[PDB]
């Protein structure tokens, strides 16, 4: 059956299921960096799950189909256009940040519960806590507003005011000339279109803010780019991280049940990323609202529940 | 909180009810309230806040001294009685301190403030808790000692309640003191056709509950605690707006609604015993209520609020856990006027 | 097809089925009162032969 | 009575059952079905009336406003498909679903047999109207309207519920045929006035009377086209067929308490036609027209004479048919140009010729033309107002002056004059709408050539 | 409490065995049509509302809502029928034991009583 | 095979819809068998049959 | 009546009047809320050993234990807000309006 108060007391108990190598790994960095390719590593060699960076449609990749949706249907908004047009009239940059910021929410609550639930580790190419540089780099830079930072702050809090940090949080340093000739190698021209301040922005973010503050939570590995090359000598610096200052070692069994009961429910996770706050860059009108849901119910396999879609090839509804 | 503890600490509050439904002993009737209390203030501290910290403390201190002040009253008649046993009391003194703890546990005026102040306090499920079973119990022990109750007293304290719960609904935006003071108002109902018929306190009482319990389940399948948070529900599930909408008409008295039924049979009662201004000015008021429940339809059902980004997101997502029962709720709260003379069976 | 036919246009025997069972009952709730058939004092009279009962 | 009320509960699942592109063809069809079954309770006696069951009963002032029912559905009908061509499949079905809720209400009204049982069903007949109003009306008003609307009439018929349980506890029943043997003179008494205050306030309010008619300019103003239909032919008759049935145990202290009432309705019906005479909006201006001859009607039930009853039903009929055909004609020019200005559309004589001369015709029956159904319950009333004092005739003359002069200011300004030079979307009136107003205007002239069909028990 | 504290009445029972003399409701009754339209209506709001198709999915669901609803609308409406003649029993019951309270009245024709005449004009 | 996940009632519940059909076919027999014989007691009672 | 009952119910009202009044401690509130149970325990044994209801000797004790169960309920109250706010105030609770 799934997991319950019933399943508590009959004594499914996630300090049992852990194995002492149930951590959380974030892999963070600048724009254009090896942390992708130093978060497979870890992941592989550690044996724990690797959950790519939570960009856009990734909501998309975990429901219905794995197919994407629509970008009307999902998210509503355009990395490439933020990138042309950052101080766009209609409110694409704030918009991508906080459907960005909800896609990580989401993202870590699915990753806390596959550890949860099955005592393996996670690897995450980024997590909630880091994802406030971006929206620090947007603001200095006039890309969005003071509103917005207030209405992303209030959000943050509220969310991620409930979940557990990351057990290991292992940053790349690069300077950012470097950033810029990566960026110019790999030939994209959106991200080719990025400035030097915004670039600079993000590292300010990181090293000032973010590194600061999970210091203090527990432990942080700093790497330059040649360091993170070798991932053997990553890993065996995490595997030799026996010092742990977090609430995971105050955990119990009760707060473990609490943290599962509210992770597995996904719109509990999302309960407050939709709060009634009425700025023009995130609010829609009555009447996009009613046809862009009209055209997301006629969508294949979304107009009723997942075992009740006959159009999808669901059979035996008259008994279920 | 540990489920284990958890559910006896709910079944020890249900158990101080039983206690009090069925002793015929004064002491064990302050036994069950006490109980009743003692297991009900962590019920609701259960998510630990400040607010909920604030909402317990009142809760206990209008409790504790509702609990002092009736068991002065059962003191003071056994001392012009030498009796225990719970029938018409033999003061007149006792029977007003009696009635004066009792309204206070029920929370009618002029003792309502802890209602709506607790409600907002406490979460959805501990208010629907606090409402239900904390207006059975009270309201259990005045149709025993009805025969005995001053009429005046009691129609005071219900024309009071109605006319304050009306208010206090028509001035507020939160859904659970809106929730609150619609409780106030059916309390009122409740005990101004009290000292006439308690099988007709008896009704009210369950399509009360009924009515509360379907809303109180709607709230939270919406996850909504204030009006805009509920004006965003159309573009989620719009069925569960359409039937919050069909509830709140019903618990404005509405025809043919169920909520019309408990409002039509105790205005006959009420009139069988030659009284006339208080039916009508009973009947009046609640245009405040249904006032009230409207303004809350035109926001999340008769009309389209504006939405917001994640939303898309939410729709992707499924309800995951179920209320079960809450559509045998929605169904005897909006459709079983028809079946009004099953009231002979509830006699 | 008859089959895809009538998949559509089954609906519309339920108004006409709905009035032949609107009127039984109101046959049925006729034959209820029938407590002063051929009893009344302006209409009383002897049945015929053949008839059992004046009206139904 | 039901073989009408069990197909109107069929048609509640044939709607949600149809394909999305039959529902109106379905409902339409089914509707017209029923009108056609209902045509039968035109066939009533010259003694008693139809008692069918101990709950359900038909008489000749009951039998003409179900077969205005039932016939009048249908015509809702098209001119909601006309205007709710955007909607999706399952707001549509809801839509009928209103439609065919207050239809079943309607007919359970006006056959209820007990008084209780018909405060129910009258008072149930107001949620499918403010769902309606409230839910699919074009205007911001729309809210305001409904709570107009919905207080008025709840605050009118409360103390009506308190009254009928009071009359029951003394009395023993409150069946109509045992309350009509069974009556006994209402003594002159603070008790029994405000008894017959409580129920003719309650009947007054749904009526309206003038002072207490503003929820109606409201409602009939920002309702949808098929709310304002229903609300002027049946909604506002309501009032009438209350009074006549209620007013059986209220006498004599009707002779004493119908002074302020019946100066009310004259003085307020003169009032509301000079008010027509003013109007800067069309629906307002039918709107007002509706509580003038609504007015008259009251002043017909309180005056109580054979003649009044038969004028006033007769002016209840007549009056439904031609507000529901201006409200109709009014729609049909708001969907041409998207504004309810009388002025703004002008020439459309010149721009829609069979639409002017539909206007012609509903315009000529809204005055008391000869020797339409309308100029025959408008004189049976004045005849018997005559009867009642001598100027009454004054009133009524002044009140017919002014009628003509607004209902043929309405025709000249919309159709005469010429073409108002910007507005270039006037397409060619449509079949439906053509089709529309035929069965608007036949029935009436039908009803002039058989005229007792519509004059009441009292013929 | 009217019928509260009857004499002979046994706390917490639901059906007497005297309600055994009574004719019990035929199974066609209107009222218990009524009470399994109420199940249906209940499993269709069910289905709505956990948002499967609202006249297909759940038949087993819909079958039990109806008969629960029917069987305990059956009991139901036996105990009101009782409650009911139990009640009327009871009051013929006492007009019978109270003639001073409640005699016979001498019967006087229309010919013989005098009612005021209103005119209306 | 649509969702990438599997749906929690891919499959149909057995055992539930064999609780659920049992349940209803009982009551039903029970509710038969019970109004036959109340009305054999009823006509026992007052000397019908 | 004789006289000591009068002091008695005298006493139970003074104590009510006191817990209705509050000037700034929750902890004199609570104080008060327990005088309130020790005139109940002191008039109701005074009632029972006057009329020599012996059963009825067992009554008080079921009294005092349900009153030192509510003074626990209120030390504990009591803790959580002196915890929130500082001091044990009662003008701190009033996040909630009426
Ligand atoms: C197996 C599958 C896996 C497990 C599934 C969950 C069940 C596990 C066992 C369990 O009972 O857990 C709930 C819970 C333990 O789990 P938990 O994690 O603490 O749940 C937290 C929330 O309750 C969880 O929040 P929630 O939103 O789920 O709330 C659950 C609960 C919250 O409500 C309650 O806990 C009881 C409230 C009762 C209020 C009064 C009801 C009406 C009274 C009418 C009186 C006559 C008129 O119920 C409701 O919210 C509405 C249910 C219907 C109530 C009305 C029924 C009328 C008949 O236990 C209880 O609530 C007590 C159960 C026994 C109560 C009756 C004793 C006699
Ligand atoms: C049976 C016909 C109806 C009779 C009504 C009479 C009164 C009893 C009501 C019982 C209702 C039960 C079902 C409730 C849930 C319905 C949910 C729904 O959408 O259903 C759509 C569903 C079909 O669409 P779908 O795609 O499957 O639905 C998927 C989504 O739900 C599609 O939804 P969506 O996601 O697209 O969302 C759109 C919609 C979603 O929301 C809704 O559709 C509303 C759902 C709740 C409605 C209220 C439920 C009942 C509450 C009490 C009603 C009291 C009525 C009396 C008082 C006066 C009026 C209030 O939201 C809106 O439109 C929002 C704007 C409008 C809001 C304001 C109006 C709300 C309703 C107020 C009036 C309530 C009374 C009429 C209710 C009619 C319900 C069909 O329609 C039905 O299931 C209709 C019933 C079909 C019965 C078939 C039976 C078998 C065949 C015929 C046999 C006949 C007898 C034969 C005898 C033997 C002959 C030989
Ligand atoms: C279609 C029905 C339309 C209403 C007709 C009412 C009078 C006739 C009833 C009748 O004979 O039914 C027997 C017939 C089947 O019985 P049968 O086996 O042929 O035997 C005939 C009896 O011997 C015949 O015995 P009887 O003539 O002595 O009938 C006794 C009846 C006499 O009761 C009355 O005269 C009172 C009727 C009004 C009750 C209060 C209505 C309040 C306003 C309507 C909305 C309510 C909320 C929805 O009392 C009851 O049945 C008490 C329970 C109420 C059942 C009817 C509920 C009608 C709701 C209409 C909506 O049942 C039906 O035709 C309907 C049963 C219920 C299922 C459908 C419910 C309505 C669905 C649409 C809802 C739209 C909203
Ligand atoms: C603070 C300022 C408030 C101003 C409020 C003004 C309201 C004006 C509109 C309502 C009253 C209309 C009165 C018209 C004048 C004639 C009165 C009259 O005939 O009196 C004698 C009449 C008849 O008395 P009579 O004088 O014919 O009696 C003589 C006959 N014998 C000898 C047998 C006694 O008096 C009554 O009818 C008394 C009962 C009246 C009950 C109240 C209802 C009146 C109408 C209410 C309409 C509400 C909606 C409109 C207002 C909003
Ligand atoms: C629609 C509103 C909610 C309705 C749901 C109500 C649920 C009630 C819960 C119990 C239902 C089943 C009970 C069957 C077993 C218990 C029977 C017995 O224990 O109780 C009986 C009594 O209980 C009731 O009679 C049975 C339940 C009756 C509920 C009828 C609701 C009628 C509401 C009107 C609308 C019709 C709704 C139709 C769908 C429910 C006899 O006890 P008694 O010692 O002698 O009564 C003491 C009360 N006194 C002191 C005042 C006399
Ligand atoms: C001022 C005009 C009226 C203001 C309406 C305010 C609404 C609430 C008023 C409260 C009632 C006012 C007194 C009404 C008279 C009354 O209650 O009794 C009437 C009479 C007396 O009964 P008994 O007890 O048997 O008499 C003793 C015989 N030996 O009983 C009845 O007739 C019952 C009828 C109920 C009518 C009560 C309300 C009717 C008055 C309102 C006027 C019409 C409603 C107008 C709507 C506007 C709302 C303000
Ligand atoms: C899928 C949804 C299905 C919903 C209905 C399911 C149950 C249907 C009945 C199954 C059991 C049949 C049975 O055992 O019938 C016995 C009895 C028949 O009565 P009878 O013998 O004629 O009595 C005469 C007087 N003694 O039965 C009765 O007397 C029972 C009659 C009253 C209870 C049923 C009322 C009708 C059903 C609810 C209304 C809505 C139905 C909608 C159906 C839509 C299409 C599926
Ligand atoms: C009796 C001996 C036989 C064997 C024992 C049977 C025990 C009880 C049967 C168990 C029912 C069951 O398991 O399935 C319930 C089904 C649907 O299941 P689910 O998927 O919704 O959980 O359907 C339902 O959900 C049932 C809906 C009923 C709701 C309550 C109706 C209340 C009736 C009276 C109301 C006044
Ligand atoms: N919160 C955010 N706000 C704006 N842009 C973001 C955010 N998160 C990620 N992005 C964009 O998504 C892209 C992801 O690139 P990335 O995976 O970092 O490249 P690499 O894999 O080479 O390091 C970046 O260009 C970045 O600008």
């Amino acid at each position: 059956l799934q997991y319950g108060p019933l399943a508590f007391v009959l004594g499914e108990r996630t300090t049992r299921k852990l194995t002492e190598t149930s951590k959380v790994i974030t892999v963070d960095g600048n724009i254009c960096s090896g942390k992708g390719r130093l978060a497979r590593e870890i992941a592989e060699k550690l044996g724990l799950r690797h959950f790519p960076e939570a960009g856009i449609h990734y909501a998309d990749s975990t429901t219905g189909d794995g197919k994407p949706l629509d970008v009307q249907l999902s998210g509503n908004c355009s990395l490439e256009k933020f990138y042309d047009d950052p101080k766009s009239n209609d409110g694409n940059s704030y918009r991508l940040q906080s459907w960005l910021y909800a896609s990580r929410l989401l993202q870590y609550a699915d990753a806390l519960e596959h550890l949860l639930s099955t005592g393996q580790g996670v690897v995450l190419e980024r997590s909630i806590y880091s994802d406030f540089v971006f929206l620090e780099a947007m603001y200095r830079q006039g890309f969005i507003r003071k509103q917005c930072v207030e209405h992303y702050n209030e959000v943050k809090k509220v969310t991620a005011c409930e979940y557990l940090p990351p057990h290991v949080v292992v940053y790349v340093d690069v300077p950012v000339p470097e950033i810029q000739s990566r960026i110019q190698k790999k030939g994209n021209p959106h991200e080719m279109k990025i400035t030097a301040a915004y670039l600079q922005d993000i590292e300010n973010a990181y090293k000032k803010t973010f590194l600061p503050e999970m210091s203090e939570k527990c432990e942080v590995l700093q790497y330059s780019a040649r360091e993170a090359e070798d991932a053997e000598k990553v890993v065996e610096d995490i595997e030799y991280l026996k010092c742990d200052k977090g609430p995971w070692p105050d955990q119990d069994d009760r707060t473990f049940h609490r943290l599962r009961m509210l992770v597995q429910n996904k719109l509990e996770v999302l309960n407050y990323t939709t709060i009634p706050v009425y700025l023009p860059e995130i609010t829609i009108g009555a009447h996009q609202s009613d046809r862009v849901f009209q055209k997301f119910t006629e969508l294949p396999g979304r107009k009723y529940s997942p075992g009740y879609n006959e159009d999808v090839g669901d059979k035996w509804i008259w008994l279920k | 909180m540990n489920p284990i503890i958890y559910t006896t600490l709910i079944m020890t509050v249900m158990s101080g009810t039983m206690l009090v439904m069925i002793s015929s002993h004064w002491l064990l009737i302050w036994i069950g309230f006490e109980m009743n209390l003692l297991a009900m203030i962590p019920v609701l501290m259960k998510n630990f806040n400040p607010r909920a910290t604030e909402a317990a403390t009142k809760y206990f201190l209008t409790q504790a001294t509702a609990s002092m002040m009736l068991m002065m009253a059962i003191i003071i008649n056994l001392l012009y009685s030498g009796q225990w046993t719970i029938t018409k009391m033999f003061n007149p003194v006792a029977m007003t301190m009696m009635t004066m703890a009792l309204a206070m546990k029920l929370g009618l005026s002029p003792f309502h403030f802890w209602v709506p102040e607790v409600t907002q306090g406490i979460s959805l499920q501990a208010g629907l808790l606090l409402l239900t079973w904390q207006k059975l119990a009270p309201l259990s022990v005045l149709c025993q000692i009805s025969q005995s109750i001053n009429p005046n007293l009691m129609l005071t304290m219900a024309m009071l309640s109605i006319l304050i719960g009306g208010w206090g609904g028509l001035n507020q935006t939160q859904l659970r003191k809106i929730m609150a003071y619609s409780s106030i108002a059916h309390m009122g109902w409740m005990t101004a056709v009290l000292p006439y018929n308690t099988t007709m306190t008896i009704l009210n009482l369950l399509i009360y509950i009924t009515m509360t319990l379907a809303m109180f389940m709607l709230l939270i399948h919406s996850s909504a605690t204030t009006t805009l948070s509920l004006s965003h529900t159309w573009n989620k599930m719009p069925v569960i707006t359409s039937l919050m909408m069909v509830t709140l008409l019903s618990m404005g008295g509405l025809p043919p609604l169920s909520g019309f039924m408990p409002k039509w049979m105790i205005i006959q009662e009420m009139t069988k015993n030659e009284s006339i201004i208080m039916p009508t000015l009973m009947a009046m008021t609640a245009l405040l209520n249904l006032y009230f429940y409207m303004r809350l339809a035109y926001s999340s059902s008769l009309t389209m609020f504006p939405s917001t980004n994640n939303m898309k997101m939410k729709w992707q997502f499924e309800h995951t856990k179920q209320m079960k029962l809450l559509p045998t709720m929605i169904v005897l709260s909006t459709l079983v006027l028809p079946m009004t003379p099953a009231l002979s069976s509830l006699n | 097809n008859v089959l895809q036919i009538v998949r559509d246009h089954w609906v519309h025997i339920l108004v006409p089925v709905g009035f032949v069972f609107g009127c039984y009952l109101d046959r049925r709730s006729d034959e209820k009162l029938t407590a002063f058939r051929n009893k009344s004092l302006l209409f009383k009279r002897e049945l015929r032969p053949n008839e059992e009962v004046t009206w139904k | 009575m039901l073989k009408i009320i069990i197909p109107t509960t069929m048609l509640l699942p044939m709607t949600w059952m149809s394909k999305h592109n039959m529902i109106w063809i379905n409902a339409t069809v089914h509707s017209l079905l029923i009108s056609l079954i209902s045509l039968s309770l035109l066939n009533q006696l010259g003694e008693n009336s139809l008692n069918f069951s101990l709950t359900f009963f038909s008489d000749s002032l009951s039998a003409p406003l179900l077969v205005l029912t039932t016939w009048l559905l249908p015509l809702m009908l098209m001119a909601s498909q006309s205007h709710l061509s955007k909607e999706t499949t399952t707001r549509k079905k809801l839509y009928i679903t209103m439609l065919i809720l207050l239809q079943l209400f309607l007919i359970m009204t006006f056959t209820a047999t007990e008084l209780i049982l018909f405060y129910i069903l009258f008072e149930a007949t107001l949620v499918p109207t403010l769902i309606i109003i409230t839910r699919w009306g074009n205007q911001t008003e729309r809210l305001n309207a409904g709570l107009y609307f919905l207080f008025y009439t709840l605050a009118g018929s409360l103390p009506l519920l308190v009254a009928l349980v009071y009359i029951q506890n003394t009395t023993g029943s409150l069946n109509f045929l045992i309350i009509h043997y069974w009556s006994h003179p209402l003594s002159n008494s603070w008790s029994n006035i405000f008894m017959w205050l409580a129920c003719i306030m309650a009947f007054m309010v749904k009526m309206p009377l003038y002072g207490l008619h503003l929820w109606l300019p409201k409602a009939h103003v920002e309702a949808p086209i098929a709310g304002s239909m229903v609300l002027a032919a049946v909604l506002l008759k309501l009032g009438g067929y209350g009074m006549m049935r209620i007013t059986t145990i209220l006498n004599p202290l009707t002779n004493y308490m119908a002074y302020p009432f019946l100066m009310l309705s004259m003085w307020g019906m003169i009032m509301t036609s000079s008010i027509c005479l003013r109007q800067t909006d069309l629906k307002s201006l039918i709107a007002y027209s509706s509580v003038s001859h609504m007015a008259l009607v009251i002043v017909a039930i309180m005056i109580q004479t054979p003649w009044s009853f038969m004028g006033a039903t007769a002016l209840m009929i007549a009056h439904g048919l031609t507000s529901s055909m201006l409200f109709c004609l009014a729609n049909t020019n708001y969907e041409r140009v998207h504004s309810r200005t009388m002025i703004l559309a002008r020439g459309l004589q010149t721009l829609l010729p069979l639409m002017a001369t539909w206007w012609l015709v509903a315009s000529l029956t809204n005055l008391a033309l000869p020797p339409s159904i309308n100029l025959i319950g408008e004189l049976f009333i004045i005849t018997a107002s005559f009867s009642w004092s001598n100027i009454t005739i004054i009133l009524m003359g002044m009140n017919m002056m002014i009628t003509a002069l607004y209902s043929l200011y309405m025709l000249i300004t919309t159709q005469r004059g010429k073409y108002t030079h910007h507005i270039n979307n006037i397409k060619p009136s449509f079949t439906r709408e053509n089709a529309l107003m035929a069965l608007h205007i036949l029935p009436l002239l039908l009803l002039t050539l058989n005229p007792k069909m519509i004059l009441g028990p009292l013929y | 409490t009217m019928m509260s504290g009857r004499p002979g009445r046994v706390p917490l029972q639901f059906l007497p065995n005297e309600a055994r003399s009574l004719p019990p409701p035929k199974l066609t009754d209107p009222r218990l049509v009524y009470m399994g339209f109420l199940g249906y209506c209940s499993g269709l709001i069910d289905n709505a509302i956990r948002r499967r198709p609202v006249v297909s999915a759940g038949l087993h669901r819909q079958l039990l809502y109806v008969t629960s609803f029917v069987f305990f609308g059956y009991y139901l409406l036996k105990r009101q029928d009782y409650m009911y003649a139990l009640r009327d029993h009871d009051m013929f019951a006492y007009v019978k034991s109270h003639p001073e309270d409640f005699p016979e009245k001498d019967k006087k024709t229309y010919g013989e009583i005098l009612e005021e005449f209103h005119p209306v004009r | 095979k649509f969702y990438i996940r599997e749906p929690p009632h891919g499959s149909p519940d057995w055992l539930k819809v064999g609780l659920t059909l049992g349940t209803s076919v009982f009551l039903w027999i029970y509710l038969i068998k019970q109004h036959k014989e109340d009305v054999l007691e009823y006509k026992r009672r007052n000397g019908l049959e | 009546m004789p006289l000591v009952y009068m002091n008695i119910i005298m006493a139970f009202a003074i104590a009510l009047a006191g817990l209705l009044m509050y000037r700034s401690h929750l902890m004199s509130s609570l104080l008060c809320l327990e005088g309130m149970m020790l005139s109940l325990f002191i008039m109701s044994t005074l009632i029972i050993l006057n009329t020599h209801f012996t059963l009825a000797n067992m009554m008080p004790i079921i009294l005092l234990v349900f009153a030192a169960c509510e003074a626990a309920l209120g030390l504990s109250l009591l803790v959580m807000v002196s915890n929130t706010y500082g001091t044990d105030y009662v003008q701190n609770l009033n996040l909630l309006q009426c």
